[PDB]
């Protein structure tokens, strides 16, 4: 037998199989694979220590986290996140996979029993106000894939609501028993979609809003990041002022890299012309920014804003000519 | 000892001003 954490690094058989089997012993014993899950965040950060069942039952995540820097066992200060080499490359690959396919497996139940959910994302806020590196490392980049995985569950359940309504509205054309029925889970899809929204909220308010102006390039990197992975996934939610402030106060960061990182955040964004209006406030906020960092001394990051001023004065109103609009509306 | 540790955590809001 191997643990959690050592078979996604060996990444032999595919990240469901990993998942489905977690989620099979989850069924049979819920503390049993929890302590596994609990301890596979911990060593995917590089610790060697285990969290024992009676610290999981007794301790909070402050404590736990206070010994397993104890019990760390490092000889240098790697971690895998930063290890070089593409197996490790493959080690972040699979480790992003299992933390999508995990809470896409458990989508449709567990994901609502409130002690699954709880207890991983109160170990990830835990683990990413850590001072040690690894473990606020990690639990960032894990806290991300999180959120956007919940951000797909929250897709699927407006699709089914919409649906559930028809069904409803197709049966009240004809109360009785099936009416009864479609109310109910009208109710109970609006209920799972109030839980999942608070999940994101606590990912949100606990950990990214803290984690984007973390002190170290590459976490900074992965918040903006995924943020802009949300404002494109799910515009009607995530694309607004409340959200882009965030990528346009880290506009200014003293590294390039993760001046890169809001700059194509924001290039996915403008390539559509029907988001224009929910941007049109950041773009008159930060117009003077952007167009600074055409000239950049990172050159990735000119190309981008050049690349992103490019979509920007295409989407104006200078760039809407008349001949063109008599053309389309002639005769 | 060799784990990384960082003392603060944060941009402190006194450096935000870029």
């Amino acid at each position: 037998g191997g643990t959690l954490f050592e078979v996604v690094k060996l990444g032999k058989s595919a990240m469901q199989s990993v998942v489905d089997d977690w989620i099979e012993s989850y069924k049979q014993d819920r503390d049993i694979a929890l302590l596994d899950l609990i301890n596979f965040f911990i060593q995917c950060s590089g610790c060697r220590g285990t969290v024992r069942i009676e610290m999981f039952r007794n301790m909070q995540n402050a404590e736990i986290i206070r010994k397993m820097t104890e019990e760390f066992d490092e000889d240098s200060g790697d971690y895998p996140l930063t290890m070089p080499g593409p197996q490790w490359k493959k080690f972040r690959s699979n480790f992003c996979e299992f933390i999508g396919v995990l809470i896409r497996q458990c989508q449709y139940s567990i994901i609502y029993d409130e002690y699954m959910m709880d207890t991983v994302i109160s170990l990830l806020t835990g683990l990413s106000d850590s001072q040690v590196r690894a473990f606020r490392h990690t639990s960032t980049l894990a806290a991300m894939k999180l959120m956007t995985a919940l951000v797909n569950v929250a897709l699927n359940l407006s699709i089914h609501q919409d649906n559930t309504q028809r069904q409803y509205e197709a049966e009240r054309n004809k109360a009785n028993e099936r009416l009864e029925l479609l109310l109910q889970k009208r109710k109970e899809l609006q209920e799972n979609q109030d839980e999942i929204e608070n999940m994101m909220n606590s990912i949100f308010k606990g950990i990214f809003v803290h984690r984007y102006r973390d002190a170290i390039a590459e976490i900074r990197a992965i918040c903006i990041e995924e943020i802009g992975v949300w404002m494109k996934m799910y515009s009607d939610a995530f694309l607004n002022d409340s959200y882009l402030k965030y990528v346009g106060w880290t506009l200014h960061d003293r590294q390039g890299e993760v001046r890169l990182k809001c700059l194509k955040a924001l290039q996915s964004l403008y390539t559509n012309r029907e988001l224009f209006p929910k941007l049109e406030l950041f773009t008159n906020r930060f117009k003077d920014r952007i167009v600074s960092m055409t000239l950049d001394k990172e050159y990735d990051v000119a190309v981008e804003a050049i690349r992103l001023v490019t979509l920007i004065l295409h989407g104006s109103e200078e760039a809407l000519s008349n001949e063109d609009c008599e053309n389309v509306y002639h005769l | 000892r060799k784990l990384i540790v960082d003392s603060v955590k944060e941009l402190d809001s006194k450096t935000i001003r870029a």
